[PDB]
């Protein structure tokens, strides 16, 4: 299935465009930059099942 | 009456007849996309309400 | 016949003891693994069933052309 | 959708036979409508009147089977004073099966439908009693 | 078609599948599907013969419809959460749309109608590619989003695919339609265990792929696309029919053959999740596949059909081009059950 | 002349040696189930002053 | 236990590296030597089994079955080399390979410690049997027979698999020693009722039980001689062995779930025994006598007593030998007149005097003449059934009366009376056929002097 | 669901992590390796059969390559499988250790104190 | 041609006695047939039937029947002299059994 060659090679083919809090041109922020940043930080590394709750 | 007729009739002959009928019903599609794309529409609509409208 | 083709009852007896020990331990391990899988899947607090979330190192912590992010 | 199933399931078994029969009739009518839709899509009926006639035939057959099954199963569960017994569902199963045989006008289909619908209904009752899961939520 | 053009179209098909397989962004997965379809259409038309044009048109319409529903599901998911990463699909309407689009792409029932027609209308090499390589991308997507998949819908389509493949195969004299219905049944087996264990899905896919490759290569070796044409092969190459019979028995799922391993491994898994009725129905339904495999085995290898006089001339010539991976594929599709525990290397 | 016999009769030693090999593979198996050798409550016994194992 | 398996596996390369005119000699000699080696497993203990390793074990129930299985291969090779004369070399080797694979699967099936491995081998025995029937059978019905053989068995055993992997998920193991020691009662619930049915119906179809015995009169009749010999002698006993093994988990549920099967067996005994009275096909008569005999084994296993288990073991072994001999005896006449009609060739005692003696002895063992082990097993089962219920003596008694009737009828039709005038190609018996009969009958009589060797683990 | 697909610290396409070097390698006489070699030998025989060459003695270099390739792949396959099962055991033991209230140690009665129902056979 | 194909006629069966009047019915080749007979007879009747039967007859008493008879004689002698009952109704001692609390 998912073969994570981007993580293995550190290539970043499409991860720059996945979230709206990731390095926009001219530092233009998304409408919900703080909310998505907080949600991402809170759920980082705890797994999908834990994060949902 | 029993060995050659009714014991045949209940287990193997009934099974063969049912599978043959179902095979004929399943495989007798004329190959016109107008029919089974309409079938696809019916399927999509059912999925949205029957399995989607109660999650 | 007994001397040429067979062994004493102790060999078979203690081989049975060893075989039974191995099999009982394997059965206990199988049940324990099933229980661990159930708990881990529901809780998400174990190494197994870890579903990926967004990597935190993707966030840009730079001034954002507007004070309120 | 799901509402039609719970409408039948919320009524206790050997009680209020009219409402149980109405719920089973609604479930049967929905099943017949689905069958009619697929049959019309995959086998066009050559005119609108024939399509309406085929749809009405299938839906009435299915609704009649459901009504007879629900009525006889509730009545049997109420006169025998034994709810939670699969034999009531078996009796309802051949009630519906004999109805199907009458609708298609053939004895062999009727007897086969007795046997198979009664067995299936008794199995469904057993699954309700013992908690058998058709679709099982993943747990391990 | 030019050999270089054929080679680059094959590389584009494989590149689209790999793009789907290595992407974390939904848009790239969609692009991979589009790129796969674009290069896939001319491969199906390599020999013109208007039946190929019909098969290509039907395939294009089905896959384009599936792609549109897939894109709509992606956009709904984005609307309800500003997320592009392939994950557990925060919206349930989007999840239903995505599951239906992927089921259309794979050909699961009731989106199964196109598989027999397209397979019959194309050549045997095109059929080999269509029934082996084309399943990788949708199943790789389904493995990723399996946690959010609704079991009732997925299992309904799985049971329908098993039933419909088994029933449809019974009525077929053409070998490519038999292969298509076999493919539908095996897809149903793959997707039945997916919500419970994706390693079992991968294992079933690999075993099905090796068995399908062996069967298609054996049908290419003996240029037979009908039952009666295959019934002449005993009188020209008996070894090919013997290996075909063993491969058919394995595809049937009979122990101690390789075909048995996936079913054995899926049923067990479903019993650990308190699913008993579902595996019993699936195992009993697979007997239809076994029946129409046994009928082909009767036609080709276990009895001898009448032959023709001109076959004598064919006795004087050898098969020129050899398929190097055919022996390995046959052995892998038959004699691999004793190495079942190695499946732990798939997780 | 030995080849005139051997080259068409060597298939006559496949099953004999296959038997011998089989016996060997049994003995090695017995060497993996010795966790209770001279340890059972029914046959536990003091070793003779020269013997090393109660059974092989 | 590999000292039997590995020599059996070496029969394949030995057969494939043999001369075109030496395959039968090599295969016969080395299968006989494997039988000689297999005789060592009869040295059984009184308390537990012979636990060779984690995978294979031998008990007093599986040892006689193993000995019969290994002994049957030389007889099958002797019986097969006549009608396969005009066959090509590679197809002769393929037939012998089918027989060797069948023996290998059966040997591992009877000694597997774990029930899933037992299931896999017990299902693998289907492939060589089906290939034998549908490739080397003589008539056009052999195809249909094959299908009947294939799908009756599988439709029974597919639920069994689902039950077995279910059991391991709740008890933790499928090892038979662990299953026996850690046994627990079966509660009285619908789920347990269906688990009981899934564990039993697979074996019932193999016996077969009256009602699901249709596949047998087709498969045995249409099969070649070695196919019918192995089908009757060993493959039917797989169901008995599996039922005996799996009954431990079943209690106390078996007391009430056994009633329909006991009724089916005790009535189908009469039904099939009476069917034998009006049977125009001799091989079909022999086939139906097997259903009549296995009904008794089903009854003995269902009533669950030490006398019944001893009787069932003895009857399984005795029936294997007697039915194999009867099939061979019918094949001797078939290879002369090329028809299985019983009244076509008559008065054969006048023309073939010693084969008539063979016929008489086989018929005598079929009707369980004392003190043959056929009678020992039958009488033990009848005594246990009488303990289970006295009224059973009526059904049991009736079956005995009928069995003697169709046996001697079979003897009187084919051996006595006057020979049909037109037939003139009845050649004298060959030494191969006479020796094939003797190697069936002598072990049967010799087992009378040491019956404890075939009475199972309950002795 | 994927049980170990996202185990922390897992290298995406490694096939053989460094920690797997702590496990005893499979012996070269492993019966599973011998079965892989047997599979290679069968592949070589079938190769000779399809090409219409003398099955047993046609190409010894080709048959040797079949056997060698199968054994070579099987060795690493066995290493990965053994490592993956070792990981499963390690995680299961660690989780049982870290969740004592979910796997409580139960004092066990003897059969003299347990009351089992008796069901006579008659 | 009112035939549906070109086919060989069904050939008549061969009598092994025509060319080998002492044929043994094992093979067409007289020497191979005779050696098949000798090898079947020797390895079936002389080896497995006689030597195997002898081997089974003299198998050692691993079933412990004589042992059980000796033990039974010992206990019958001991119990009779003692005046104790010949056989005991309960196999397992009552002291080691912990019945549930009370009868109700
Ligand atoms: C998010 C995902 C969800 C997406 C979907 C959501 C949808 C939202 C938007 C909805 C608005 C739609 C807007 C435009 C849609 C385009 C419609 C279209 O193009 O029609 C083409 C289509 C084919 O056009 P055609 O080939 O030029 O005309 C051929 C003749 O009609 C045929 O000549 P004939 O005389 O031989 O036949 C007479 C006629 C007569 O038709 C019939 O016989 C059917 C009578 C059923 C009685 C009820 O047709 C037939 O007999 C063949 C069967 C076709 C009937 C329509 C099939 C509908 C589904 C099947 C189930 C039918 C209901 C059964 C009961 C189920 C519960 C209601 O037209 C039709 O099939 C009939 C008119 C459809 C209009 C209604 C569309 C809604
Ligand atoms: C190893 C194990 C051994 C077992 C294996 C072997 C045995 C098993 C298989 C054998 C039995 C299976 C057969 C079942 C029915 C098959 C019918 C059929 O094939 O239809 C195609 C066939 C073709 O139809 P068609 O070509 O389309 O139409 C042209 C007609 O042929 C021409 O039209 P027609 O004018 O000539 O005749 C039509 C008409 C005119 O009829 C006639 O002409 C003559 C009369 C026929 C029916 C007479 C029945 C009344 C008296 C019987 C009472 C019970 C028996 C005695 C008990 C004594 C107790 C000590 O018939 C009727 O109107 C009868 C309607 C229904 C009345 C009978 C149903 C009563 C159910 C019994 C309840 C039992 C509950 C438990 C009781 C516990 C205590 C015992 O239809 C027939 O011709 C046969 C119809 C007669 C059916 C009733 C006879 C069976 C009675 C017992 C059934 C139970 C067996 C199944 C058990 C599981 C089911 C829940
Ligand atoms: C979980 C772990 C396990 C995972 C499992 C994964 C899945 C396993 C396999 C799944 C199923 C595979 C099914 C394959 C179907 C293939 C269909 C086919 O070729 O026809 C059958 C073919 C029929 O032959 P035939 O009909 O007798 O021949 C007549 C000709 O067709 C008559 O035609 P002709 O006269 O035109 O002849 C031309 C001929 C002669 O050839 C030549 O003359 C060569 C000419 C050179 C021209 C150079 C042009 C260069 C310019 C184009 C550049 C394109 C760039 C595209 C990329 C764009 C990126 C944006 O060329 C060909 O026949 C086909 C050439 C094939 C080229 C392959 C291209 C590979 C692309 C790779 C894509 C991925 C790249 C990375 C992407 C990253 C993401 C972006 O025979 C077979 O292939 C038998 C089956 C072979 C299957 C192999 C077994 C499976 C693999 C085993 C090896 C190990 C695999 C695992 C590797 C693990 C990783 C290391
Ligand atoms: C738990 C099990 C444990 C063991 C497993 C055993 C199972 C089998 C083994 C594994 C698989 C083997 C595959 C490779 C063999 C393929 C080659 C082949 O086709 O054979 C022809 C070939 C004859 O060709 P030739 O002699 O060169 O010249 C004559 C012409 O070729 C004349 O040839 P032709 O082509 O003109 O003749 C026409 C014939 C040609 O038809 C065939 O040749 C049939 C080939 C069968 C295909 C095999 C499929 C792949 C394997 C799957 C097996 C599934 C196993 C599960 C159980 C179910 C069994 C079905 O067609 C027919 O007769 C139509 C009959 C249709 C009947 C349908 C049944 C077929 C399937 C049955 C397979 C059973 C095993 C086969 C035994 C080997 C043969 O046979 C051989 O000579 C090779 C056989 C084995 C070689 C042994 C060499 C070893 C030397 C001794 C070493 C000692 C080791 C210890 C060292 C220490 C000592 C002191
Ligand atoms: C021809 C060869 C075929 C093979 C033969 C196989 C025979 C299988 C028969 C199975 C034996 C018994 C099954 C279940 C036990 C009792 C069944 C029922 O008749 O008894 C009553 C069952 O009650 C009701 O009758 C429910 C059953 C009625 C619905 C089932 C339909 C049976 C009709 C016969 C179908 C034919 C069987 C073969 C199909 C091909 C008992 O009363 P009750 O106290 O309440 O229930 C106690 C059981 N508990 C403990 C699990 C709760
Ligand atoms: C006094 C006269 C009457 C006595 C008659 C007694 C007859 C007894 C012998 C007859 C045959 C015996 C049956 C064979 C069973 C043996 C199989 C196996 O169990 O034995 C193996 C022993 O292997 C032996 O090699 C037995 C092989 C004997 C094979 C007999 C074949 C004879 C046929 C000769 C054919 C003629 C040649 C051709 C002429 C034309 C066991 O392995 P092993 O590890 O040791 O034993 C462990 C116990 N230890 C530790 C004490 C050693
Ligand atoms: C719900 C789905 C139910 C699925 C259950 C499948 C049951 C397994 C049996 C499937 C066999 C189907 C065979 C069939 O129907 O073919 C009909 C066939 C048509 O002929 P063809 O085969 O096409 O070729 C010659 C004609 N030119 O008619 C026949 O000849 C039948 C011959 C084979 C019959 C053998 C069936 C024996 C089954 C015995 C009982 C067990 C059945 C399985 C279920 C048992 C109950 C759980
Ligand atoms: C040649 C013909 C032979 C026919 C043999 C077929 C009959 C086999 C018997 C039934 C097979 C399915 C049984 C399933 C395996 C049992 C495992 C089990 O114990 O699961 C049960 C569940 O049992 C079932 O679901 C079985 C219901 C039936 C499903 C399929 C219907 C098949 C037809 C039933 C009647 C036919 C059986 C007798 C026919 C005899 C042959 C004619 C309980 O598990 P839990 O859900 O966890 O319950 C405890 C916690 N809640």
């Amino acid at each position: 299935p998912f073969f994570d060659v981007q993580k293995r090679l550190g290539l970043d083919l499409d991860r720059w465009m996945t979230i709206q809090s990731a390095e926009q041109p001219h530092k233009i922020p998304g409408r919900c930059h703080a909310f998505e940043k907080e949600w991402i930080e809170c759920a980082h590394g705890i797994g999908g099942i834990r994060a949902e709750k | 009456l029993l060995d050659l007729i009714w014991l045949e009739t209940i287990l193997p002959k009934t099974t063969s007849f049912i599978q043959m009928k179902m095979s004929i019903m399943v495989s007798n599609q004329k190959g016109l996309i107008k029919l089974y794309f309409l079938s696809f529409l019916i399927t999509i609509m059912i999925s949205m309400t029957l399995f989607n409208y109660h999650e | 016949i007994a001397r040429t083709f067979y062994d004493g009852p102790e060999k078979n007896y203690e081989k049975t003891m060893a075989i039974l020990q191995i099999e009982a331990e394997k059965a206990e391990l199988r049940l324990k693994e099933l229980e661990v899988r159930r708990l881990m899947r529901a809780r998400g607090d174990g190494p197994w069933y870890q579903y990926p979330t967004i990597d935190k190192a993707l966030i840009d912590h730079s001034p954002k052309t507007t004070p309120d992010n | 959708a799901k509402t039609l199933l719970h409408k039948y399931s919320d009524i206790p078994e050997g009680t209020e036979c009219h409402r149980k029969a109405y719920a089973s009739t609604s479930i049967g009518g929905a099943t017949g409508l689905i069958v009619s839709a697929y049959s019309i899509a995959l086998k066009p009926p050559a005119s609108f009147l024939e399509g309406v006639a085929r749809t009405g035939r299938y839906t009435f057959t299915s609704a009649a089977i459901g009504a007879i099954f629900g009525l006889t199963s509730c009545i049997s569960a109420q006169v025998r004073e034994k709810p939670d017994d699969p034999l009531n569902y078996f009796i309802g199963g051949c009630a519906g099966g004999l109805t199907l045989g009458a609708r298609t006008r053939s004895y062999g289909i009727g007897a086969a439908a007795c046997a198979y619908m009664g067995l299936t209904a008794a199995l469904v009752k057993m699954g309700q009693l013992e908690g058998w899961q058709v679709f099982a939520e993943p747990k391990v | 078609m030019n050999p270089i053009i054929y080679t680059t179209l094959i590389m584009t098909v494989m590149s689209g599948t790999m793009l789907v397989m290595i992407s974390s962004h939904w848009l790239l997965i969609w692009i991979g599907f589009e790129m796969n379809l674009l290069a896939m259409i001319p491969v199906l038309m390599k020999n013109f013969n208007p039946r190929a044009t019909e098969a290509a048109t039907k395939y294009f319409l089905t896959q384009a419809t599936a792609s549109m529903m897939l894109m709509m599901a992606i956009i709904i998911n984005l609307l309800y959460s500003g997320q592009w990463t392939i994950t557990k699909m925060f919206n349930p309407v989007a999840m239903t749309m995505m599951t239906m689009a992927l089921a259309m792409k794979l050909g699961l029932s009731p989106f199964h109608f196109w598989v027999p027609e397209v397979t019959q209308g194309i050549s045997l090499q095109a059929g080999l590619l269509l029934l082996t390589w084309q399943k990788l991308a949708p199943l790789s997507v389904l493995c990723q989003i399996s946690q959010s998949i609704n079991p009732n819908l997925m299992l309904t389509m799985a049971m329908l695919s098993i039933l419909i493949g088994g029933w449809g195969g019974l009525n077929q004299t053409q070998l490519r339609k038999i292969m298509a219905y076999s493919s539908i049944a095996h897809m149903g087996w793959m997707t039945a265990v997916l919500p419970y264990n994706t390693t079992m899905t991968i294992l079933n896919l690999l075993i099905y792929i090796t068995m399908t490759l062996a069967m298609f290569m054996l049908l290419i070796h003996s240029s037979a696309t009908t039952t009666l044409s295959l019934s002449h092969t005993w009188n020209k190459m008996p070894v090919i029919t013997s290996l075909m019979m063993v491969t058919l028995l394995s595809m049937g799922g009979l122990p101690p053959l390789s075909g048995f391993m996936p079913k054995w491994m899926i049923i067990q898994e479903m019993t650990k999740n308190e699913s008993i009725i579902m595996p019993t129905l699936m195992a009993m339904t697979a007997l239809l596949n076994l029946y129409f495999y046994m009928r082909l085995a009767y036609s080709s290898s276990l009895t001898m059909f009448p032959s023709t006089n001109n076959m004598k001339m064919k006795w004087q010539f050898e098969h020129t081009k050899q398929m190097k991976l055919l022996p390995t594929m046959i052995v892998l599709s038959t004699l691999v059950l004793p190495m079942t525990p190695a499946l732990s290397s798939l997780n | 002349n030995v080849l005139q016999i051997v080259r068409d009769h060597w298939v006559h030693i496949l099953v004999p040696v296959g038997f011998v090999f089989g016996c060997y593979l049994d003995r090695r198996s017995d060497e993996k189930l010795t966790a209770f050798r001279n340890k059972s409550l029914l046959f536990k016994r003091e070793l003779r002053p020269n013997e090393e194992v109660t059974w092989k | 236990m590999l000292k039997i398996i590995i020599p059996t596996t070496m029969l394949l390369p030995m057969t494939w590296m043999s001369k075109h005119n030496m395959i039968w000699i090599n295969a016969t000699v080395h299968s006989l030597l494997i039988s000689l080696i297999s005789l060592s497993l009869l040295n059984q203990l009184g308390e537990n089994s012979l636990n060779f390793s984690l995978t294979f074990f031998s008990d007093s129930l599986s040892a006689p079955l193993l000995v019969l299985t290994t002994w049957l291969l030389p007889l099958m090779l002797m019986a097969s080399q006549s009608h396969l004369s005009k066959e090509t070399t590679t197809r002769k080797k393929l037939y012998i390979t089918m027989l060797i694979l069948l023996q290998l699967f059966l040997i591992m099936t009877f000694t597997a410690t774990e029930l899933i491995l037992f299931y896999i081998l017990f299902e693998a025995t289907l492939v060589p049997t089906l290939i034998i029937i549908t490739r080397w059978g003589n008539q056009t019905e052999r195809l249909n027979a094959g299908l009947y053989f294939l799908f009756y068995t599988l439709a029974g055993s597919l639920p069994l698999l689902v039950a077995l992997v279910y059991i391991q998920n709740t008890t933790g193991s499928l090892n038979f020693l662990i299953i026996h020691y850690w046994s627990h009662p079966l509660s009285n619930s619908w789920s347990n009722i269906f688990m009981w049915l899934a564990c039993i119906m697979a074996f019932m179809v193999k016996m077969p039980l009256y009602g699901l015995h249709l596949w047998l009169p087709k498969a045995h009749v249409e099969a070649p001689i070695a196919g019918s010999m192995v089908l009757a002698a060993v493959l039917l006993k797989l169901g008995g062995y599996g039922m005996m093994r799996i009954t431990t988990i079943l209690n106390p549920l078996t007391n009430y779930m056994a009633y329909p099967f006991l009724m089916l067996s005790m009535w189908g005994m009469i039904m099939t025994s009476s069917i034998c009275l009006r049977q125009t096909d001799l091989k079909s008569l022999i086939a139906y006598s097997s259903v009549s005999h296995m009904a008794l084994v089903i009854v003995a296993i269902m009533i669950q007593t030490p006398w019944s288990f001893m009787g069932a073991t003895a009857l399984m072994i005795a029936h294997g030998l007697t039915s194999s001999m009867l099939f061979c005896l019918a094949n001797t006449n078939y290879e002369r007149v090329h028809s299985r009609t019983m009244i076509l060739a008559r008065g054969l005692q006048t023309l073939l005097p010693l084969m008539a003696t063979w016929w008489l002895v086989a018929s005598l063992t079929n009707l369980a003449l004392p003190p043959s082990i056929n009678l020992i097993g039958e009488l033990f089962i009848i005594t246990a059934s009488f303990s289970w219920s006295n009224i059973t003596i009526i059904l049991m008694g009736m079956n005995m009366m009928i069995t003697a009737l169709y046996s001697l009828y079979m003897l009187i039709t084919t051996q006595r009376g006057k020979y049909t005038h037109h037939i003139n190609n009845i050649k004298p018996s060959f030494t191969r056929e006479n020796a094939l009969m003797a190697l069936h009958i002598l072990p049967l009589l010799l087992l009378t002097l040491n019956p404890k060797m075939i009475l199972g683990p309950l002795y | 669901m994927t049980m170990m697909s996202g185990r922390p610290g897992r290298v995406p396409l490694q096939f053989l992590p460094n920690e797997a070097r702590s496990l005893p390698p499979p012996k070269l006489t492993d019966p599973r390796l011998v079965y892989m070699g047997f599979l290679g030998y069968c592949s070589g025989l079938i190769d000779n059969a399809i090409r219409r060459r003398p099955v047993v003695s046609a190409g010894l270099h080709r048959q040797l390559l079949y056997v060698t390739s199968f054994v070579f792949f099987g060795y690493y396959l066995l290493k990965r499988q053994d490592y993956m099962y070792a990981l499963r055991d390690h995680d299961m033991f660690a989780y049982v250790k870290s969740h004592p209230e979910d796997f409580p140690e139960k004092d066990k009665k003897t059969y003299g104190e347990i009351l089992e129902e008796f069901h006579p056979v008659r | 041609p009112t035939i549906r194909l070109q086919e060989d006629p069904d050939p008549e069966d061969e009598n092994l006695y025509e060319k080998n009047p002492d044929s043994h019915g094992y093979d067409k080749d007289p020497i191979v047939d005779l050696w098949n007979m000798r090898v079947v007879f020797f390895f079936g009747f002389s080896i497995v039937l006689v030597l195997g039967s002898t081997f089974v007859a003299y198998l050692p008493d691993y079933r412990m029947q004589e042992w059980a008879r000796r033990e039974a004689e010992r206990l019958v002698k001991y119990r009779e002299a003692n005046g104790l009952p010949l056989m005991e109704s309960n196999c397992f001692d009552p002291n080691k059994i912990q019945l549930p609390e009370d009868e109700d």
